[PDB]
């Protein structure tokens, strides 16, 4: 079996102001076990824009349901796009540990940016 | 129309730097990703570098470390500085334009320039006829030239039906030939006149052969 | 790393498809008619038709490949089509898919050219013999002075596929000194394709 791979296909998404941006990601095996999570930028900086494990991010659906079991989809839709939006967004693999999850692999990340 | 327009290609020193450039008009330019793609003799298209609509740069491995690839949203150019040049770095070269995945989203190419890292120097060719002896075959032989490219046309541009220009062939010398023939009706020998044109751009060279029975 | 066939044919008016296999990311196809020219985009974004491509071209992609099928073949499909993809970690093409548009036989129309009065007054003499307008591609040429075989002396470069009428056109050129060419008299290329029951000689004498 191949290591997992996180495939963001989209090097750049161009949104006008108000509408929905579509960032995709796909992760290439389920094994080992732990959430996606999406970050804007990468630094240790970062902002969490969303988690699969858990937390409240009102402007944020998920394309697929990540509880089916053989999901592979992590493409998300951020709602309402502003100007404050635009940057990097990554989608990140995470795998369990002691005391927490620990990241394990990033995708390449895709551009958001606002016309 | 979009357009892409491709130049500082040429001879190279081996060993030495270029600097291509793509010169993008008829769309709104900073929306895009640019990307430079080659092809060297007998082989198929290669990614060389791109600069994605935010900045970003990716570079293939054969240039890695030698490559540098910018933009001007400015002056809606793309820049493609390559160092350190070999001979594995023959080829021609393309700029293109992506919708935001890569080399999976390039809907317009430009017309392509040879670049040819080599110590040779620059020579026009000789052109002879291939003379016709109700069918007949003549035709221009082009010999002798570096580097690639020369394009050939017939009548100026009026005669195409028929006409088939041959690959170039490398020689021992180091120079280029080629062959166009066209085919015609054996009883327009006596009154229509066939003239090959030949441009050779490296040279600044154009010739006009006329071709004649005997 | 996309992996496409090296070739696939098919008839005029026929349905074909090419498969590519190896990224997950989005996929274009481009067409190149011949080496060294500018591609056209098919299709790019996985799915997306240019507005000027013609409708019998169209894709699909899901998983780890896509395959691109044209309905309705034509002569001018003859090309070499390359998948290109970014993975998501780095931007490629495949090798190249040609596609041969199928056909009847032809057999080669031959024509013998002795090399010109200026290439010999500089020292050199070119030979030139065209094979023109056959097909399949496969052919053979031989040249023969005065009865003896040629090895050495000759080179050979073959169209694409034409795009109107599907077949080949070749040359070759045998390339003598000066002095090497005034030995002998009887100059013959010899070829042989499957549209010829046996092979044509074509033969000049130098001078007349």
């Amino acid at each position: 079996e191949e290591e997992l791979q996180v495939i963001q296909p989209d090097k750049s998404v161009l949104v006008a102001a108000g509408e929905t941006a579509t960032l995709r990601c796909t992760a290439t095996s389920l094994i080992p076990v732990g959430p996606i999570q999406w970050f804007r930028g990468a630094g240790p900086g970062r902002e969490l824009i969303y988690n699969q494990k858990e937390g409240h991010f009102p402007r944020v659906t998920t394309v697929s349901d990540l509880t089916k079991r053989n999901n592979m989809d992590f493409s998300i839709r951020i709602g309402a796009i502003t100007p404050a939006d635009a940057g990097t967004y990554y989608c990140v693999k995470f795998r369990k540990g002691s005391p927490d999850d620990v990241e394990f692999k990033s995708g390449a990340g895709t551009e958001l940016s606002v016309r | 129309a979009v357009t892409l327009d491709e130049s500082g290609g040429g001879l190279q020193t081996p060993g030495g730097a270029l600097s291509l450039v793509c010169k993008a008009s008829g769309f709104i330019f900073s929306d895009y990703g640019m990307n430079w793609v080659r092809q060297a003799p007998g082989k198929g298209l290669e990614f060389v570098a791109q600069i994605t609509s935010g900045s970003r740069t990716y570079y293939g491995a054969a240039v890695k470390g030698r490559a540098t690839i910018s933009r001007d949203n400015r002056q809606s150019t793309v820049k493609l500085q390559l160092n350190n040049l070999r001979a594995e770095d023959t080829g021609i070269y393309f700029c293109a334009r992506d919708f935001g995945s890569g080399v999976g989203s390039i809907d317009a190419w430009g017309n392509g320039t040879e670049v040819i890292v080599s110590s040779a120097s620059t020579k026009g060719p000789s052109v002879f006829p291939l003379a016709p002896s109700g069918t007949a075959a003549l035709g221009c032989l082009v010999k002798d030239y570096f580097p690639e490219p020369v394009t050939v046309s017939w009548n100026s541009g009026a005669l195409t039906s028929g006409v088939h220009t041959f690959p170039a062939v490398l020689q021992s010398s180091g120079l280029y030939s080629l062959s166009s023939v066209v085919t015609v009706p054996s009883s327009s020998l006596g009154t229509q006149t066939y003239i090959c044109n030949v441009n050779h751009k490296p040279s600044n060279t154009k010739v006009d052969k006329k071709v004649e029975p005997k | 790393a996309l992996t496409q066939p090296a070739s696939v044919s098919a008839n005029l008016g026929g349905t074909v498809k090419i498969t590519c296999s190896g990224s997950r990311g989005r996929y274009g196809w481009y067409q190149q008619r011949s080496p060294g020219s500018a591609p056209v985009t098919v299709i790019y974004r996985d799915n997306q038709r240019p507005s000027n491509i013609p409708s019998r071209f169209s894709s699909s992609t899901s998983g780890s490949t896509s395959t691109l099928t044209i309905t309705g073949v034509q002569a001018d499909d003859e090309s070499v089509y390359f998948c290109g993809s970014y993975d998501g970690s780095i931007d490629i093409f495949g090798a190249g898919t040609t596609l041969t548009v199928l056909r009847t036989v032809a057999a080669p129309s031959v024509f013998i050219f002795p090399p010109s009065d200026e290439q010999l007054k500089s020292g050199t003499a070119s030979v030139v013999c065209l094979l023109n307008n056959f097909y399949p591609r496969e052919a053979k040429v031989q040249w023969k002075v005065d009865n003896a075989l040629q090895s050495g002396n000759s080179q050979e470069s073959v169209t694409e596929q034409d795009s109107k009428d599907s077949t080949y056109s070749l040359s070759s050129t045998l390339t003598l000194s000066k002095a090497d060419y005034e030995k002998h008299k009887v100059y013959a290329c010899e070829v042989t394709h499957q549209g010829l029951s046996s092979p044509v000689t074509k033969s000049f004498n130098r001078g007349e």
